[PDB]
RNA sequence: GGGGAUGACCCCAGGCGGUAGGGGAGCGUUCCCGAUGCCGAUGAAGGCCGACCCGCGAGGGCGGCUGGAGGUAAGGGAAGU
RNA sequence: GGUGGAGCCUGGGAGUGAGGGCGCGAGCGAUAACGUCCGCGUCCGAGCGCGGGAACAACCGAGACCGCCAGCUAAGGCCCC
RNA sequence: UGAGGGAAAGGUGAAAAGAACCCCGGGAGGGGAGUGAAAUAGAGCCUGAAACCGUGGGCUUACAAGCAGUCACGGCCCCGAGGGGUUGUGGCGUGCCUAUUGAAGCAUGAGCCGGCGACUCACGGUCGUGGGCGAGCUUAAGCCGUUGAGGCGGAGGCG
C-alpha cells in the first residue's frame, strides 16, 4: 500500500459541487390530534403524552 | 459601417430525391444547404441555413466496388468491439443510415454543427411525412 | 421592521451549524420552532436560542407582533478558531481546529 | 441616396445625415470636404470604374479624437520577454453632408 | 547576530529546505545584507574650489 | 534609511487583480495566476487584432459568393469580372451591397459577366 | 523473454524514517 | 537630410523579431536641503471603488466612499529602493 | 562599382567557450541509428511570433513597431469539414 | 540529562464618560436604553489590505470536450448613435519559472495570500566623466574656530 494522496487541490467549485447531496430534509411532523400541537408521527405526543386517543405518559 | 446581421428568418423547406445520385457528391450539396452557405446573409454561427429532406435514399449509388469493400466502422469501448459492417449490408439493414452518415462528416463538428444535422430529415422509400412544410422540391 | 439576534463565537463548527439554520431560513416563526424542535443535531439547540432571543427583540424592542414574525435571513459566519495539538503516531503532532461560529438570525414581518 | 466614398484607405456607405469615424483627415473641424465616389446607388445607379468623374460627397469635419486605449502586449514564455503598449488610434468624426451626383 | 552557529535542521531528507543558522538572511528575523555601516560621508573638496 | 516594500506590491498587485476580472476561479482571485492568465490573453488578443481581419473578408467572401451563384457565375468569376471592369467596390461593400441593395449587385455582376 | 539477466536499478526498500523534524 | 538655425516644432526619407549580453531614457519606495515655509478636521497618510483625464510604459491626476493627523512641491542630494 | 547598424584605429563593458536539425563533401559505423567526427552552407538556438506542411524547434513561404470590419501576393490550395 | 538552545506577544477614546436599567438566554452572546465628535472606537477595541468562509441580488448553466482565455455576433440586466456586467454560438489557442540542442510537456520549483528575502561598502586600482587649478597639482595626522561655519597645516604624494 503506497499512501494514496490527492493530485491536485480541489477547487472551490468541485467541492460544493460535491456538497450538492448535504442538504438536510426537515423532520416530518403531524398535528396532535389532542392539544394540536406538531410532532413526528407515529409518536406519543410529547406534550400531551395522548397517543391513539389515549393518555400514554404523564409529561 | 458595421457588417449585416440577419434578425431571426424562417428557413426554407427543400425537398431532394437521391435516387441514382452520387452518394457523396450529392452528399456535400446537402451540406451547404444545411450550413445555409448559399444564402448571401450567411453567417457562421447561427442555424440559418435549410431543412433539407431527401428521399429515395435506398436508391442512392455508388462507384467503382465501395458495395462490397466500403465498411462502417463502430467501437464499442470493450475488448474485441469494433464493428465493420460493409456498405452492401448497410443499405440492407438501415439504407438511410448511409446517405446521413455521409453527410454527418461533412458538416462542422461543434454544437451547431450536430444541431444543422438535426435539421436533415432523411427517408428510405419515394414518401416522406412532412406535408405539413410543402417542401420545394430541388435538382441538384 | 426587522429584529435580529446573534450568538458569538458559538462553540461549535459553522459547516455543521450552517446545516440547521438553512432548514429554516425564510420560514414562520412558528415553523421555525417546529423544526428546530424535532431537528437532530446539536446545532438545532443553538439556532433556537438565537431564533427566540431574536423574536424576543422582535416584540419586546421593535413592536414587531409575534403571529407575524417570518425567519428574514439568517446566517453563520466563521469566527476565531480555536487550535488544539492532537499528537500522532510516531512522535508527529498534527493539529486541531475545534471551530467556531457567529450564528445570526433577522426577523421581519410577514405583512397580512 | 447613398454613396460608397473611400477614405483613410477604407471604403464606407454613406447617407446624407451620417456621422462617421474615419482616419484622421487633415481639415480643422467644422471645415467641409468632399469624398470620392465609388457607386452611386438608390434611385438612380452608376458604377464608378473605379471613380465616377461626376460625384463628389461632402462632408463636414465634426471634429478629431483618440479612440479609446488597446492595451498591445507582448510576452514570449521562458525568456523574460514581456513589453506593454497603450495605443489610442486618431480618427476624424464627419458628418455627412450631402451627395452631390 | 544573536543566534547560534547550529543547522537547524539536517542537510538532507526532512522535506524541508536546506538551512545553517537561522541568522541567516534568508531568515526573518536573521541579519541583513549589505545595509548601513558607521560611515564618514566627508571628504577633501579642494581649497580653491571652496575659495 | 531603509525602505521596506510598503505599500509598493499591494498597489502592483491588485492594479492585475483589476485586469484580471471575471476570469474563471484563482484566475481572478490569486495574483499569481492572473498574472499568468493576461499573458494568455494579452498575446491572444493581439494575434486575434490581426485575424480579426481575416476572419471577416472570409464572411465576406463566403458572402459574395452565394449572391454571384444567384446570378449564374461563381466566385473568381466575379472578382475577375470586376477586375477587368476596373470596379474597385471592395469585399466589405460588396457583401453589404449583396444584402442591402441586390439591384446594385445584380448589375454589379453584370458589368463583370461583361468584362469577357 | 531476455537472456542477458537483467540487473536491477534500484535497491529494494527501505531503511528508516526521518522522524522527527519538531 | 531639409526648414526653424543648436530641441522651438514642422516636413521628407529610412531603421525598429530577439536569448547571453552592451548601451540609453525614465517611473516608483525611504530618508536630507528646499522648510520658522506650504497643504491639512471645510479632513494627512493609509484603505476601497472608478467605464474619467494625462502618460508608450513604469506611473501620475481627478472624483466618490472610508480614514481621523499627518503630508510635504519645483530643483537637487543620499540609499536597507 | 559599392555610403553600408559598412570598414579600419584606440580604448570601456561583456557574454560564449554543452550546441542542434537539414542540404552538400568525406571519414568513422553496417552504402544502420532522432549514430558519431570534420568541412561548406543554412536555419532553430535567440524567430516554441505569423501562412503552409492533419498535428510537429530547425521541410516550403516569410524576418512580427502600433492600429484598420481596406487591397495584392507567397508556399500551399479551390467537392464538403 | 547537561553545556546549551530560545520564542511569540505594542496601539479603545480627548476624556472611562468602560455602557445603570429593561428584554431573550444556565450562561456566552445579543437586542434596546445610556456615553461619545465617532461605538463596524465596545474592550475578541486605531487603521483594518489579501488569501479564506458566508448571505442577498444580476447574467448564466443539466447533448457538453476544457491552459479556461481572446476576437466576433446575438440574448438578458444595469447606467444615462454611448458604455458596463453576463455568456449562447462561432473563430483562434500546448500554463509560469527554471533549466536545456530541444518542454504543454509525463524534466525542476511552486497549496493560496500577506509580509522578510539576494550585486554592497572601505581601501587601493583602471578607464570614462563633471568641474578646479595647470609645470604644476594636492595636502595626511594634527591645530584653531563652529557647535549642522569653516579655516590652518607642505610632512608627504603624484608630475
Ligand atoms: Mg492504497
Ligand atoms: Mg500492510
Ligand atoms: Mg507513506
Ligand atoms: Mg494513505
Ligand atoms: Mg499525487
Ligand atoms: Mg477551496
Ligand atoms: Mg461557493
Ligand atoms: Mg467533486
Ligand atoms: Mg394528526
Ligand atoms: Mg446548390
Ligand atoms: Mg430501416
Ligand atoms: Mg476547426
Ligand atoms: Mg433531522
Ligand atoms: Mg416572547
Ligand atoms: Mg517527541
Ligand atoms: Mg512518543
Ligand atoms: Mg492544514
Ligand atoms: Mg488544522
Ligand atoms: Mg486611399
Ligand atoms: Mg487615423
Ligand atoms: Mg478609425
Ligand atoms: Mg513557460
Ligand atoms: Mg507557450
Ligand atoms: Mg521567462
Ligand atoms: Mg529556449
Ligand atoms: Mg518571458
Ligand atoms: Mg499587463
Ligand atoms: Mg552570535
Ligand atoms: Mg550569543
Ligand atoms: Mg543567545
Ligand atoms: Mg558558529
Ligand atoms: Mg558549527
Ligand atoms: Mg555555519
Ligand atoms: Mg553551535
Ligand atoms: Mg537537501
Ligand atoms: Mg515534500
Ligand atoms: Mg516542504
Ligand atoms: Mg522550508
Ligand atoms: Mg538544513
Ligand atoms: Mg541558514
Ligand atoms: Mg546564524
Ligand atoms: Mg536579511
Ligand atoms: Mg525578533
Ligand atoms: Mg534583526
Ligand atoms: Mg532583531
Ligand atoms: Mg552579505
Ligand atoms: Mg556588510
Ligand atoms: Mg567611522
Ligand atoms: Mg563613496
Ligand atoms: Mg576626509
Ligand atoms: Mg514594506
Ligand atoms: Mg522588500
Ligand atoms: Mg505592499
Ligand atoms: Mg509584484
Ligand atoms: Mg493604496
Ligand atoms: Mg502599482
Ligand atoms: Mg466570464
Ligand atoms: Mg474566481
Ligand atoms: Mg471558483
Ligand atoms: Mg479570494
Ligand atoms: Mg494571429
Ligand atoms: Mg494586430
Ligand atoms: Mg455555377
Ligand atoms: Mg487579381
Ligand atoms: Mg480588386
Ligand atoms: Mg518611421
Ligand atoms: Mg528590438
Ligand atoms: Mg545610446
Ligand atoms: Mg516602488
Ligand atoms: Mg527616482
Ligand atoms: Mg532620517
Ligand atoms: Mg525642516
Ligand atoms: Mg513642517
Ligand atoms: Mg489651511
Ligand atoms: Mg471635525
Ligand atoms: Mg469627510
Ligand atoms: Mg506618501
Ligand atoms: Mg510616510
Ligand atoms: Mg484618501
Ligand atoms: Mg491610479
Ligand atoms: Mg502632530
Ligand atoms: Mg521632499
Ligand atoms: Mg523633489
Ligand atoms: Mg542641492
Ligand atoms: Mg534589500
Ligand atoms: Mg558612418
Ligand atoms: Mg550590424
Ligand atoms: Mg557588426
Ligand atoms: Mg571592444
Ligand atoms: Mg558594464
Ligand atoms: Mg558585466
Ligand atoms: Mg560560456
Ligand atoms: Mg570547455
Ligand atoms: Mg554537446
Ligand atoms: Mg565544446
Ligand atoms: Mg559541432
Ligand atoms: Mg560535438
Ligand atoms: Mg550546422
Ligand atoms: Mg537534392
Ligand atoms: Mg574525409
Ligand atoms: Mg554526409
Ligand atoms: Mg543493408
Ligand atoms: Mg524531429
Ligand atoms: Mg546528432
Ligand atoms: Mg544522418
Ligand atoms: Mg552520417
Ligand atoms: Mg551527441
Ligand atoms: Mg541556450
Ligand atoms: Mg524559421
Ligand atoms: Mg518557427
Ligand atoms: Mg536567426
Ligand atoms: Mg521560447
Ligand atoms: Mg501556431
Ligand atoms: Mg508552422
Ligand atoms: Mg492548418
Ligand atoms: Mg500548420
Ligand atoms: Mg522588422
Ligand atoms: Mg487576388
Ligand atoms: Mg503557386
Ligand atoms: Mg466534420
Ligand atoms: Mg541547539
Ligand atoms: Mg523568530
Ligand atoms: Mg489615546
Ligand atoms: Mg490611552
Ligand atoms: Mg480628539
Ligand atoms: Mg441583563
Ligand atoms: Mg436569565
Ligand atoms: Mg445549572
Ligand atoms: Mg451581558
Ligand atoms: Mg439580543
Ligand atoms: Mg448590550
Ligand atoms: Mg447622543
Ligand atoms: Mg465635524
Ligand atoms: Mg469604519
Ligand atoms: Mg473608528
Ligand atoms: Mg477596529
Ligand atoms: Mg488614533
Ligand atoms: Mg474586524
Ligand atoms: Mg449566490
Ligand atoms: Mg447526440
Ligand atoms: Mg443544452
Ligand atoms: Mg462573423
Ligand atoms: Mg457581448
Ligand atoms: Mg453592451
Ligand atoms: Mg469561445
Ligand atoms: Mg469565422
Ligand atoms: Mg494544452
Ligand atoms: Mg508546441
Ligand atoms: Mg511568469
Ligand atoms: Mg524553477
Ligand atoms: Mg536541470
Ligand atoms: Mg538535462
Ligand atoms: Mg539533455
Ligand atoms: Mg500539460
Ligand atoms: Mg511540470
Ligand atoms: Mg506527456
Ligand atoms: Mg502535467
Ligand atoms: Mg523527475
Ligand atoms: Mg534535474
Ligand atoms: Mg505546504
Ligand atoms: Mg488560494
Ligand atoms: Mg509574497
Ligand atoms: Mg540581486
Ligand atoms: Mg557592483
Ligand atoms: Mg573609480
Ligand atoms: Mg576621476
Ligand atoms: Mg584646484
Ligand atoms: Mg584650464
Ligand atoms: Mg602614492
Ligand atoms: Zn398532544
Amino acid at each position: 500500500a503506497k499512501h494514496p494522496v490527492p493530485k491536485k487541490k480541489t477547487s472551490k467549485a468541485r467541492r460544493d459541487a460535491r456538497r450538492s447531496h448535504h442538504a438536510l430534509t426537515p423532520p416530518t411532523l403531524v398535528p396532535c390530534p389532542e392539544c394540536k400541537a406538531m410532532k413526528p408521527p407515529h409518536t406519543v405526543c410529547p406534550e400531551c403524552g395522548y397517543y391513539a386517543g389515549r393518555k400514554v405518559l404523564e409529561v | 459601417m458595421k457588417t449585416y446581421v440577419p434578425k431571426q428568418v424562417e428557413p426554407r423547406w427543400v425537398l431532394i430525391d437521391a435516387e441514382g445520385k452520387t452518394l457523396g457528391r450529392l452528399a456535400t450539396k446537402i451540406a451547404t444547404l444545411l450550413r445555409g452557405k448559399h444564402r448571401p446573409d450567411w453567417t457562421p454561427n447561427v442555424a440559418m441555413g435549410d431543412f433539407v429532406v431527401v428521399v429515395n435514399a435506398d436508391k442512392i449509388r455508388v462507384t467503382g466496388k465501395k458495395l462490397e469493400q466500403k465498411i462502417y466502422t463502430r467501437y464499442s469501448g470493450y475488448p474485441g468491439g469494433l464493428k465493420k459492417i460493409p456498405l452492401e449490408k448497410m443499405l440492407a439493414t438501415h439504407p438511410e443510415r448511409v446517405l446521413e452518415h455521409a453527410v454527418k462528416g461533412m458538416l462542422p463538428k461543434g454544437p451547431l454543427g450536430r444541431r444543422l444535422f438535426k435539421r436533415l430529415k432523411v427517408y428510405a422509400g419515394p414518401d416522406h411525412p412532412h406535408q405539413a412544410q410543402r417542401p420545394e422540391k430541388l435538382e441538384v | 421592521m426587522e429584529a435580529k439576534a446573534i450568538a458569538r463565537y458559538v462553540r461549535i463548527s459553522p459547516r455543521k451549524v450552517r446545516l440547521v439554520v438553512d432548514l429554516i431560513r425564510g420560514k414562520s416563526l412558528e415553523e421555525a420552532r417546529n423544526i428546530l424542535r424535532y431537528t437532530n443535531k446539536r446545532g438545532a439547540y443553538f439556532v433556537a436560542k438565537v431564533l427566540e432571543s431574536a423574536a424576543a427583540n422582535a416584540v419586546n424592542n421593535h413592536d414587531m407582533l409575534e403571529d407575524r414574525l417570518y425567519v428574514k435571513a439568517a446566517y453563520v459566519d466563521e469566527g476565531p478558531a480555536l487550535k488544539r495539538v492532537l499528537p500522532r503516531a510516531r512522535g508527529r503532532a498534527d493539529i486541531i481546529k475545534k471551530r467556531t461560529s457567529h450564528i445570526t438570525v433577522i426577523l421581519g414581518e410577514k405583512h397580512g | 441616396m447613398f454613396a460608397i466614398v473611400k477614405t483613410g484607405g477604407k471604403q464606407y456607405r454613406v447617407e446624407p445625415g451620417l456621422k462617421l469615424r474615419v482616419e484622421k483627415l487633415d481639415a480643422e473641424p467644422g471645415a467641409t470636404v468632399e469624398l470620392p465616389v465609388l457607386l452611386l446607388g438608390g434611385e438612380k445607379t452608376v458604377v464608378g470604374t473605379p471613380v465616377v468623374e461626376g460625384a463628389s460627397v461632402v462632408a463636414e469635419v465634426l471634429g478629431h479624437g483618440r479612440g479609446k486605449k488597446i492595451l498591445v502586449s507582448k510576452f514570449k514564455a521562458k525568456v523574460q520577454y514581456r513589453r506593454k503598449k497603450g495605443h489610442r488610434q486618431p480618427y476624424t468624426e464627419l458628418l455627412i453632408k450631402e451627395i452631390r451626383g | 547576530v544573536a543566534y547560534s552557529g547550529r543547522k537547524i535542521w539536517p542537510q538532507k531528507h526532512t522535506g524541508r529546505a536546506r538551512h545553517g543558522d537561522i541568522g541567516a538572511p534568508i531568515f526573518v528575523g536573521g541579519g541583513v545584507v549589505f545595509g548601513p555601516k558607521p560611515r564618514d560621508y566627508s571628504y577633501t573638496l579642494p581649497k580653491k574650489v571652496r575659495k | 534609511p531603509r525602505a521596506k516594500t510598503g505599500v509598493v506590491r499591494r498597489r502592483k498587485h491588485k492594479k492585475i487583480l483589476k485586469l484580471a476580472k471575471g476570469y474563471w476561479g484563482l484566475r481572478s482571485k490569486s495574483f499569481r495566476k492572473a498574472r499568468e492568465t493576461l499573458f494568455a490573453a494579452g498575446n491572444y488578443a493581439y494575434a486575434h487584432r490581426k485575424r480579426r481581419k481575416r476572419d471577416f473578408r472570409r464572411l465576406w467572401i463566403v458572402r459574395i459568393n452565394a449572391a454571384c451563384r444567384q446570378h449564374g457565375l461563381n466566385y473568381s468569376t466575379f472578382i475577375h469580372g470586376l477586375k477587368k471592369a476596373g470596379i474597385e467596390v471592395d469585399r466589405k461593400n460588396l457583401a453589404d451591397l449583396a444584402v442591402r441593395e441586390p439591384q446594385v449587385f445584380a448589375e454589379l455582376v453584370e458589368r463583370a459577366k461583361a468584362a469577357q | 523473454r531476455r537472456i542477458r539477466f537483467r540487473p536491477p536499478y534500484l535497491p529494494r526498500p527501505g531503511r528508516r524514517p526521518r522522524f522527527p523534524p519538531p
